[PDB]
RNA sequence: UAACAGCCGAGGUUGUGAAUUGCUUUCAAAAAUUUUGAAAAGCAAUUCACAAUAAGGAUUAUUCCGUUGUGAAAACAUUCAAGGCGGGGCAACUCGCCUU
């Protein structure tokens, strides 16, 4: 905001007149400073606030009514940083002079005032900035050498040997560049963190690499923010509406959405909003509240391609220009633009290029495009690939093509309406789609039957997987990659978990497979490693006929406390415990001197 | 149970960050006496 | 909720110099074993400037490694390909798209 007051000032409370806030059986009162201010939060305790000096860091934010909304947030002197920055900050502010100029004066006043750490501690770098310029631009004039330029090609050769760039950049600027923007006050921007986006689950590549052989390189996730992301999902809720009504709570679905036409115009109304909701669904169809809902929350809302919207916002905004200069390229390239420069002033020059290379006046676009927020940092499951691939099965009427898609979905379809035989095809493609007779008849489609149509797997079934040997076990272990759980600590007990069975089963199976039979795991926050365990495990006992299948195998069989301790009771192993840990208990008897850390009872004598 | 920097990574990336600040200043610091000795403004003794 | 990782800030501590003043001792003089004095050392206090801040090892790129895990190879994991369809700034650098 335009203001960011944040201002630190102390004021002393003049009278609380009661406001008649009687809550919990105890009436509260106001605030009333000499200033004119009021504490917006009310007071209960008038002790702490009679006629005290309090002091408070406030922000006044000019609203669109026309009037200041202060406001107010306790501070703490000398124990809070923010509280101690701001103080500093209005006392080198109201004295109109540079930082090094207030601590001399304060030096000035009195010698034995200590400066670092006590006087001015934290405060921003443009006033260190601005006082470092102010030096050097008067310095500049009487020393001759500060406006040479043998002398700042040779310093600039130093320091970038090496690189014909940056010297033949730098070439072109002045010593006071240097000296603030190049060595003292260059702050390296933050590295890179796109090396840790997951990896798209549909789409591979093979290649030969410099070791003779041939492996698959993954594909990037498609970043949320993406157009066609935000379309894909868009669509994916779109379809996914089914509609119900209030007096009998029949299905009206299907009714009020069953052309091509009714999508297509449900379709094009959310492409002009950012968020839809109850009231403007309802509202789409002439419903109303009182009579229908969409089977979801009613009071929830859900993103609607909110990008799209924004982008059209501002190319309204910026005016001059037709309704014709937004398109999919130009929406593309303009988060393309936002997005890929994540850098203030770079992407000042980024607006200004796309502003010119476009025949549109540089005027408000600029002024539009430098406020536009920074995009929320979120990947999608797949990538961009796999939604361009999918998205022209998706979309009806209009934007239903057979010509887009590509040559491995086109020929899939056709053979699924052939009836021919594919060993790609089994009897429950023909069962879930016996209604795709026609090729004309592949609109409207959802997520699971075009991702089997354009790759060829159903959903994720997983590869159950069985280890026939320690061999696979010790594989894996050596393949494990360091900090992928929540904690270090579960992973470390997973790890030596492993180890431990590495090891017994090297001993007491000696080297032969199918050595175990069951495996139980107990437990005793740590809830979470019970499914990954039970997923680890069960790659050794799993039984292969089908008789044990699934996400874990029946073998595993989780324990409980209930079961152990009645076991423990009624199998006699707690009188094993207690006899077992006795001489530790007549020792502390004997050294204490007492006998009341073991009792005689005469139920087991 | 709650949870308070419970890691040993953590602490070393702490002790890496510290050490990484300290040696980007001890740069900058390079760098500037490199400038002013190639412009000839440290005294003689200091140059030395 | 959390892991991991990155860009930066202000202290504190030890150490050097300096401004002021302290306590102890010895040289060191006067005076009545004792009081005062010149000097030196040891130990500090308050403030300012600077050095170091895990021992150490590279390098001259606006680069770094040194408190994590595995385990005998003192070996690694935490970097990891080829091009092309391109955009972004005065560029280095970075971000979208496609085939092996």
């Amino acid at each position: 905001e335009e203001e960011k007051d944040k201002t630190f000032v102390r004021l002393k409370v003049d009278r609380i007149v009661d406001s008649g806030e009687n809550v919990k059986g105890k009436i509260l009162y106001d605030v009333y400073f000499e200033n004119g201010w009021k504490y917006d939060k009310q007071v209960v305790k008038t002790e702490d606030w009679v006629d005290r000096t309090k002091e408070f860091i406030v922000s006044e934010s000019i609203l669109k009514n026309g009037e200041t909304k202060r406001t107010f947030k306790a501070v703490d002197s000398e124990k809070d940083w923010i509280a101690i920055k701001t103080k500093t900050e209005q006392e080198i502010e109201h004295s109109h002079k540079t930082v090094g100029t207030y601590i001399y004066e304060t030096l000035l006043q009195n010698p034995k005032q200590k400066i670092k750490g006590k006087l001015v501690r934290t405060i921003e770098r443009k006033f260190y900035k601005e006082e470092l310029r102010q030096i050097l631009e008067k310095q500049k004039e009487f020393h001759q050498e500060l406006q040479s330029d043998d002398l700042y090609n040779d310093c600039i050769r130093e320091l970038y040997r090496n690189n014909e760039v940056h010297q033949l950049t730098l070439r072109k600027k002045d010593f006071v560049h240097l000296f603030m923007e190049d060595i003292i006050f260059y702050q390296r921007p933050l590295r890179s963190q796109k090396s840790s986006v997951s990896n798209c689950t549909l789409e591979f590549r093979k290649y030969k690499g410099e070791n003779g052989a041939e492996h698959t390189q993954y594909l990037k996730a498609i970043p949320k923010s993406n157009p066609y992301y935000q379309e894909f999902r868009l669509w994916q809720w779109i379809f996914n509406l089914n509609l119900y009504t209030k007096d009998n709570d029949e299905n009206v679905t299907k009714v009020f959405l069953n052309t091509t036409q009714d999508f297509e115009n449900l379709f094009e109304f959310l492409n002009t909003r950012k968020e839809v909701d109850q009231k403007a669904l309802l509202k789409h169809f002439k419903l109303n509240e009182k009579t229908h809902r969409w089977n979801f929350v009613e009071d929830k809302k859900y993103p609607c391609n909110e990008t799209k919207t924004m982008i059209s916002s501002r190319l309204d905004k910026v005016e001059n220009i037709s309704d014709d200069f937004l398109t999919r390229d130009i929406e593309q390239k303009i988060w393309h633009i936002i997005y890929s420069v994540n850098d203030k002033v770079e992407y000042e020059k980024a607006l200004k290029s796309f502003a010119r290379k476009h025949h549109l006046d540089e005027s408000s676009f600029f002024e539009a495009f430098r406020k536009f927020p920074p995009f929320k940092s979120e990947y999608g499951s797949f990538s961009e690939k796999a939604i361009k691939k999918l998205l022209p099965l998706m979309r009806l009427g209009k934007y239903w093509n057979y010509a887009e898609i590509d040559k491995y979905s086109r020929e899939r379809i056709q053979k699924i309406i052939t009836g021919e035989y594919d060993e790609n095809i089994k009897d429950k493609v023909r069962e879930k789609s016996v209604h795709l007779t026609i090729e004309n008849d592949f609109q409207g489609l959802q997520l699971w039957l075009a991702q089997y149509i354009v790759y060829g797997r159903h959903s994720e079934a997983s590869m159950i997987g069985k280890w026939n040997s320690a061999n696979d076990l010790e594989v894996f272990l050596k393949d494990f990659k360091q900090h992928s759980l929540r904690n270090p600590i579960v992973e470390q007990v997973i790890t030596e978990t492993l180890r431990v069975v590495k090891d017994i089963w090297l001993k007491y199976g000696n080297g032969t497979k199918d050595f175990f039979n069951e495996i139980h795991i107990e437990l005793g926050d740590t809830r979470y490693i019970s499914k990954y365990i039970s997923g680890i495990l069960s790659n050794i006992v799993r039984v292969e006929d089908g008789s044990d299948e699934g996400v874990n195998s029946k073998n595993i069989v989780p324990g409980n406390g209930k079961i152990t301790t009645q076991l423990k009771q009624d199998w006699g192993l707690n009188d094993v415990w207690n006899d077992l840990i006795l001489p530790r208990f007549e020792r502390m008897n004997q050294l204490t001197n007492s006998k009341d850390f073991t009792a005689w009872n005469e139920n087991h004598q | 149970g709650k949870g308070n920097s419970v890691s040993q990574t953590a602490e070393r990336t702490k002790y890496r960050s510290v050490r990484r600040l300290r040696e980007r200043f001890l740069l900058r610091r390079e760098r500037l006496h490199r400038v002013l000795y190639i412009l000839n403004f440290l005294p003689e003794h200091y140059a030395s």
